[PDB]
């Protein structure tokens, strides 16, 4: 009954998805043929048809072939019901005005129909989990499209969005800045909890904790996978202070607009190093507020924790957690806000972190801190500058105003992210009265 | 009295008064014309005459008015 | 308050809720009859002569041979109406056409039951009065009419059963409305007396089958 | 006897194919049938299992 | 015969009730499958206080288990004494409370409360002479805070002359498992003020201090926390269930502990509690039990009673034990500590003495206190509420769910109204 | 009904839009952009 | 005990019957030699062959089929191929001159050299009968044989077997592609003359099965083999309730009684659920709600006319497999709450339910093994558009007397075209009259 439906848009989505579904399978047990070698701990991500066919519950979507055709011809070929994987013919060519206008109004209908069939088999959809990549059309345009229509249809549900926000420096495209400022609405008005990640930081986590000096994308999307699992762990497996998707939101999203939380896993150590550490509840809790093990390039010592929700999993006994949370409240470098006294929603599941043939060591204790910091304005700003630097010379704008988007959009988009920064920037200041 | 003079300052009463589209959706609203099922998604809005439309793909059977209608 | 037979019904001092009301002893919604349609078209050989001696329905054609088969059961459905320039027409058409007859009313008896039951179905007191005069005049009108209506006592009687005990309890004071014979309990009493009298050799079994309480006459 | 799972005991166990051989007594609904023979398909299936 | 309908609201109330039913099934002699394998005839004499009889000698507990999420109640079934409960008053729902008093009081809680009340009426008159109802719930969170108070209000409307006890787990300031605990706690205390007859406040850190220091446990678990609550629940309703003299029931305890109608927030304590290492160092006597009951660290509410005045104190002893030293200890503590007891109530300590001790124990005691130290708990919740509500923080969901802005202020008004008698009687 | 005092063309214009939020991070962002930049180092001069 | 006689007229009828009898032989369990397996069981074994097969008391299953054509190389295929021994040689009946897409060369001139002998074989097959359920004719509204000889056959059968049921399986012409130019002429004439002899006529168009095969079966290049296999699955789902045992067994007379409001209005639209394609089959539940909704979906209907553009009058569901009546009841309630499904206001109970415990049998081919299926036969007013389409086509061709001499010079009169066209116009007004709501 506790079913959640995933929607992977874009190469980022399709790829991050393959990563998440190897874990979901390795977790519940569903092997790469649907069969579960030798109890309802699967209804969330897997829909079972008579005769263990544990079919998935997602809709991988890309406006170009390739990306998805690797899953259609890969090891997990006999799992994703052919239809679920929905593909087109031409990419949006990093043009939001292609995913949201031209090459995009051709797949929006079929995807929303597959999403219905999945959301018609569920007895209680608890929320939709999206995975885009502000940067391309199938990650900014088609998302906006899908989200704008999903909200109207599946209204009183949820839309926990996971995104790969442009980095503060590297980036991979010259039109990334534009697309992101343009996808602001999909994250501000048509979402419920936007967890934003950035490749640079997950790459720092890798070149520092896992000891991998040449991190690929695979390594990165596996880290995104363990973060998602921890969030959807108190719906499949069992625990003491279990917490659902609806609960996270309450003890996080403070005001309706303020809903851009940041994520940080805890024991991101590697086999060898994890022989010199005790990885106790305090080691993991402290190394989650650490201004480096964070997943977005943003020092939290520049903002005010508005509400951090900590989701543990494994040999965590309520007592240790309570003791640890207290230590954090002693350290005064981790200043909180003055309007959220009790600023911690603890959640404890049991299933210890599952390990895929890869890197992150097998541990008996982990945590994932979904926190709502005020230090996210720095990311908002880094991007604001890049957009403002190019929109002045109206560079790379012809492509957009030639696929539909009338200039007016860019301008509105700008104002939106502007107001957004005001909201955050001015919400941690102390009581003037 | 301090609660009123504090609640109606500005930089948080604006945040409390404003609400996003999704927040507006989940405030016990009531939308009658929608899609409760795929049998409504295929049928109530399709814009495809089965008598007139000839030889169309799976993605051409369902073309919504909101799909061919302007944004927002 | 408790709705029904739930656990809330047995709650010490528990105020139970009553059942919904019943359609008996209540007015029914009227419908447009074919009387209005046929009259508005105007194939009727009738005209109100507007006499000062009481309203009379003047007849252009002879009453003794009109049809009595597409007309008399058609004038019977005018007993579902209250408006003045149709109710009088139905009243003094049906009474006059039952008065002038003989060997022509009898084959019409199976074709005049449905308008009678539809007249009785709507519970207006005045129209129930008028159709009870109609049934009395019909049973006293011709020969073997009651003997042909005795296989038909089982569907015009049940509404004739609902209002049997509706006499006025005026006490020693006398009822000053015996002229306009309106008291439908007394009218039902007289109608069942006329039915059993001019019904035939076997009518009390059907009559007692429909109306439960009845003391037999002609014993 | 129509096509349905024939009970074997009082507690409601259906007859399986693991106790259906040639030349046996099987009771159902009061009667006691004496299974005598079978065909080549039933033979090869039973010796296969 | 007098008998109590036991209701569990929320995950906290459900696990607390499960531990309670385990403890009292051990106390009475009822196995997991409902039959009786005991040793004395005194256990089945008053089995009709908590156990409804069925066919074949099966004693089904008179408990209604409620939660908006069917995930902890499945654990209640799969627990040790899980296949003893009736599956019909096992009332559930397929939703999520959201840690929302609004969603537990004016949304799916209000849609499931009729289904609760039907079975509640059913075992409320599978009855001859009902005494009261016993709600176990968490004061901060969903379900137990919201639907618990909704059930309290509807039950006080339906049966207005019956005793209502509520064992409530009140939020703690050392840590928090929920950020809207001030909202839920204030809105639930507002309903608790004019409704229930006996509230028993149980903070989590007080149980933590008893586990860490008094019992010297190394890994205290939520079951170990719940065991003390089960012990004090069995201690309170003991003279109502087992023979003896000075038989105090729920109404007698309410009369002798509630001087004014709004002052019924108690702070319970169970005190034959010692460690394994210091277990054999004891000289277990009535002075030792009085000593441990009035030591201000075995209290199960995080409210130091030396910071205020006792109004009333109840002591329910269990065991074969002489009355002279009982009366001597109750008189002696009052004579010794004259600045910690009020002077307008002479002899403000009650005595009840049951004969049958809890199994494994020969002489136990349950302490109940209506002290003025609860004002610290209430004003602390009020300070957190004013820190969160002054900014309208986390309020959009309540207001969009169906709360009004006025109702939070009116709940705060009655909440700090409650703090005023318990300080005027602290300073005369 | 209607009135004369509704044929009047109102002089209501949109009030001018407030200026955008300059942000308290703009100087830090510009300094970070200028940081790590050394002109003409690997390719070198023509 | 409850037998039906199948008659396949024309090339389309013979190929549809080839698919049908292939499905029957692998469904009941009969080897292509006409006999039974000796070292294999069957599918359970009963008198559940009698309706479509007849024992000769030697183990030989001879079917109750008459494959009539005025042209060889279509019956020569079934006398040469793998089913050459199943059919009795006198049953497969062949002329020597093609009907040439002419209703005249099937009804008036070249029907007389074969109609006596066809009725003689029909009389023999009706003599070997205990209780006749009826006849199942298979034809098209296209070619000359499938129009005219079907017409003459119905004329003779209404006289010889006037108290007997006759069900047409007619390939309705497509509104756009077609195959011949004289299809509107032949269709108007044959429905004119079969409109008073067909007790019920299931029309099945070719374009809609093409659309079903490309959109659900994922066949970018389907052919007549696939189309006739799916029509054969339809016919098996229709007349399987009198072959096997189910919860709510429903007969051909009950089909007629519950599907036809007025005696000229006997044209149900047939649709099938699981039209799924093996590698898309085992991932869904294929639950009863899904298979009930997929029938009312306006993309699985097999005549190119939108059911939204009309009003439903009486729909008959025929479920096969592990189908519990509670799921049928819940699916019917869910469909009836839907506003866009419009039933006529003079039919409150618009559903006729049949349930069978026999799962669908699969030929080696396109369709997949499913444990649930349903055939939906919806009598509705959406067919007025499909009638008026080729009515307008008839008007376009007849306004200049194009291709009319090829009919006129062979016995047929000029005024029969006007008679048939007017009876179509009367059918149009009858459909509108039965369709519109009641205000009196
Ligand atoms: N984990 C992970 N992240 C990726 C992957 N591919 C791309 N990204 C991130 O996504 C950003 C842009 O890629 P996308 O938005 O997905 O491009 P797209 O959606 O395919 O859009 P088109 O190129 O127009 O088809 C890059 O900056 C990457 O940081 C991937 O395979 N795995
Ligand atoms: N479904 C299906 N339809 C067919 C098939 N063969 C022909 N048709 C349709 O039937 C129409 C004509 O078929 P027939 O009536 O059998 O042709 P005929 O009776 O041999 O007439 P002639 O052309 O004169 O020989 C064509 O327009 C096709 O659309 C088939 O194998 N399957
Ligand atoms: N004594 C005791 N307290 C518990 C137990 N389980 C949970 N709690 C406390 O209950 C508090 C909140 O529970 P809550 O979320 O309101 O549960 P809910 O009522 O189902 O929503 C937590 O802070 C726990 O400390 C238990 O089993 N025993």
């Amino acid at each position: 009954q506790r079913e959640c439906i995933s929607v992977h848009v874009g190469q980022a989505g399709v790829q991050i998805g393959n990563a998440c579904w190897e874990l979901y399978c390795l977790e519940h047990g569903i092997q790469p043929d649907g069969q579960m070698p030798s109890d309802d701990s699967f209804n969330t991500f897997f829909s079972e048809t008579g005769a263990g066919k544990h079919v998935p519950r997602a809709v991988f979507v890309d406006l170009e072939p390739t990306v998805i055709d690797e899953v259609r011809t890969g090891t997990y070929r006999q799992l994703f019901h052919p239809e679920q994987l929905i593909t087109g013919k031409e990419d949006a060519a990093n043009n939001y005005a292609r995913g949201h206008y031209t090459i995009g109004k051709e797949l929006i209908d079929l995807v929303l129909d597959r999403i219905r069939k999945l959301a018609d088999q569920c007895t209680g959809l608890q929320g939709f989990l999206i995975f885009h990549s502000f940067g391309g059309g199938t990650g900014s345009g088609f998302t906006s499209l899908l989200m704008e229509r999903l909200s109207v249809d599946y209204g009183k549900k949820s839309k926990l969005e996971f995104s790969i926000y442009p980095a503060p420096q590297v980036s991979t495209a010259v039109v990334e800045p534009y697309n992101s400022i343009l996808t602001t609405h999909t994250t501000l008005e048509h979402s419920d909890c936007a967890f934003m990640v950035d490749n640079e930081a997950i790459y720092d986590i890798c070149r520092r904790n896992l000891d991998i000096e040449r991190p690929t994308y695979t390594n990165l999307n596996r880290l995104i996978s363990q973060i998602v699992s921890s969030i959807t762990a108190s719906l499949r497996f069992d625990g003491a202070l279990n917490v659902d998707l609806t609960e996270f939101q309450t003890n996080l999203v403070p005001y309706p607009r303020i809903h851009f939380p940041l994520a940080t896993y805890a024991p991101v150590i590697s086999a060898e190093k994890a022989y010199h550490e005790q990885l106790s509840v305090a080691e993991i809790t402290n190394a989650c507020f650490e201004p480096a093990n964070q997943m977005v390039k943003c020092d939290p010592r520049h903002g005010k924790y508005m509400a951090c929700c900590l989701l543990y999993r494994g040999d965590v006994v309520p007592k240790d957690v309570n003791a640890a949370i207290a230590a954090i409240k002693t350290k005064r470098s981790i200043q909180f806000v003055d309007w959220c006294p009790t600023g911690f929603k603890v959640g404890i599941n049991y299933q210890p972190p599952t390990v895929v043939p890869g890197d992150l060591a097998k541990v008996q204790r982990a945590v994932c801190m979904l926190s709502n910091t005020t230090a996210i304005a720095e990311a908002w700003a880094r991007l604001d500058h890049k957009f403002d630097l190019m929109y002045a010379k109206r560079a790379f704008v012809h492509w957009y105003v030639g696929e539909g988007m009338e200039e007016g959009e860019f301008s509105e988009a700008r104002e939106d992210m502007a107001a957004l920064e005001k909201d955050y920037e001015e919400v941690g200041m102390d009581s003037v009265e | 009295n301090p609660t009123h003079l504090a609640q109606q300052q500005e930089p948080w009463c604006r945040l409390s008064s404003t609400a996003t589209i999704t927040s507006m959706r989940r405030d016990a609203c009531f939308f009658d014309p929608e899609i409760p099922k795929d049998d409504l998604d295929f049928r109530l809005s399709a814009l495809y005459n089965h008598h007139s439309g000839t030889f169309k793909n799976k993605s051409e059977i369902l073309i919504h008015q909101e799909t061919i209608q302007d944004t927002h | 308050v408790s709705e029904g037979f739930t656990v809330k019904a047995m709650m010490k001092n528990s105020v139970v809720r009553g059942p919904p009301t019943a359609g008996a002893f209540k007015e029914r919604p009227t419908k447009p009859t074919a009387f209005r349609k046929f009259y508005e078209r105007g194939d009727f050989p009738i005209a109100l002569e507007h006499d000062s001696k009481g309203n009379k329905i003047a007849w252009k054609v002879e009453i003794e041979k009109l049809d009595y088969h597409h007309y008399l059961p058609l004038f019977f459905d005018g007993l579902c109406e209250m408006t003045f320039p149709y109710e009088f027409f139905a009243r003094q058409g049906i009474h006059d056409m039952l008065e002038h007859g003989g060997n022509k009313i009898l084959p019409v008896i199976p074709q005049l039951i449905i308008p009678i039951k539809n007249a009785l179905n709507l519970r207006n007191r005045q129209v129930i009065c008028v159709t009870l005069k109609v049934l009395q005049h019909l049973v006293v009108s011709a020969e073997m009419v009651g003997e042909a209506l005795v296989p038909y006592y089982r569907q015009i009687l049940p509404i004739l059963n609902i209002f049997k005990n509706m006499n006025v309890n005026s006490g020693d004071g006398i009822d000053y409305s015996q002229q306009k014979r309106e008291n439908i309990g007394d009218l039902i009493q007289e109608t069942l007396e006329a039915f059993e009298r001019y019904g035939g050799e076997d009518a009390f079994i059907n009559i007692k089958y429909m109306v439960p309480t009845y003391e037999s006459c002609l014993l | 006897i129509k096509r349905q799972r024939l009970p074997k005991n009082d507690r409601g166990d259906h007859y399986h194919w693991k106790d259906l051989n040639r030349g046996i007594n099987i009771t159902i609904y009061g009667r006691t049938f004496r299974i005598v023979n079978c065909d080549k398909f039933t033979q090869v299936f039973l010796e296969s299992q | 015969m007098r008998e109590i309908v036991h209701l569990q609201a929320g995950q906290c109330g459900n696990q607390i009730g499960a531990k309670f039913w385990e403890v009292i099934s051990d106390e009475h002699g009822i196995d997991p499958t409902g039959t009786y394998h005991g040793d004395s005839d005194l256990q089945l004499e008053r089995i009709n206080v908590y156990y409804n009889e069925a066919t074949g000698g099966k004693y089904v507990p008179r408990a209604v288990l409620v939660d908006l999420e069917p995930g902890t109640m499945d654990s209640v079934r799969s627990g040790p004494f899980g296949q003893i409960f009736r599956p019909d008053n096992f009332v559930f729902g397929q939703s999520g409370a959201g840690n929302n008093w609004a969603k537990g009081h004016y949304t799916e809680g209000a849609e499931l409360v009729d289904s609760v009340l039907d079975v509640v009426r059913k075992e409320a008159e599978s009855c001859d002479c009902l005494q009261g109802f016993q709600l176990t719930h968490s004061l901060g969170g969903g379900t137990g805070s919201g639907m618990g108070t909704l059930l309290i209000s509807k039950i006080r409307e339906e049966y207005p002359d019956r005793i209502m006890n509520t064992f409530s787990v009140v939020p703690s300031p050392k840590v928090s498992d929920t950020v809207v605990e001030p909202y839920n706690a204030t809105l639930s205390v507002h309903q608790l003020v004019e409704n229930t007859d006996e509230t028993y406040c149980i903070d989590n850190e007080a149980l933590y201090d008893i586990c860490f220091r008094t019992l010297k446990l190394t890994t205290p678990t939520y079951g170990d926390l719940n065991h003390l609550v089960s012990a004090t629940m069995s201690g309170v309703t003991t003279c109502l269930r087992f023979p003896g003299q000075l038989n105090a029931d729920l109404r007698k305890l309410a009369v002798n502990m509630v001087p004014f109608p709004r002052l019924h927030f108690f702070m319970p304590g169970f005190a034959p509690l010692t460690s394994r290492g210091s277990q054999q160092y004891r000289a277990l006597t009535v002075p030792e039990l009085t000593q441990q009951m009035f030591d201000a660290k075995n209290m199960m509410a995080a409210c130091d009673p030396r910071h205020g005045r006792y109004l009333t104190v109840a002591a329910v002893f269990r065991g074969r034990m002489s009355m002279k030293e009982v009366d001597e200890q109750m008189l002696n503590v009052q004579n010794k500590n004259s600045s910690y007891f009020v002077e307008w109530i002479p002899n403000n300590v009650k005595t009840a003495v049951c004969d049958i001790p809890p199994r494994g124990l020969k002489m136990s005691a349950t302490f109940i206190g209506n002290s003025t130290a609860i004002q610290e708990l209430f004003k602390r919740i009020s300070e957190q509420f004013t820190a969160m509500f002054r900014r309208k923080a986390f309020l959009h969901w309540y207001t969009g769910e169906g709360m009004d802005e006025m109702e939070f202020t009116e709940a705060e008004s009655n909440m700090n109204d409650l703090g005023n008698p318990v300080v005027t009687r602290g300073a005369c | 009904s209607e009135s004369i005092y509704n044929l009047i063309p109102s002089d209501w214009k949109e009030p001018p839009q407030p200026p955008r939020y300059i942000s308290i991070f703009k100087a830090t962002v510009k300094d970070d952009m200028q940081k790590f930049k050394t002109a003409m180092k690997t390719m070198g001069p023509a």
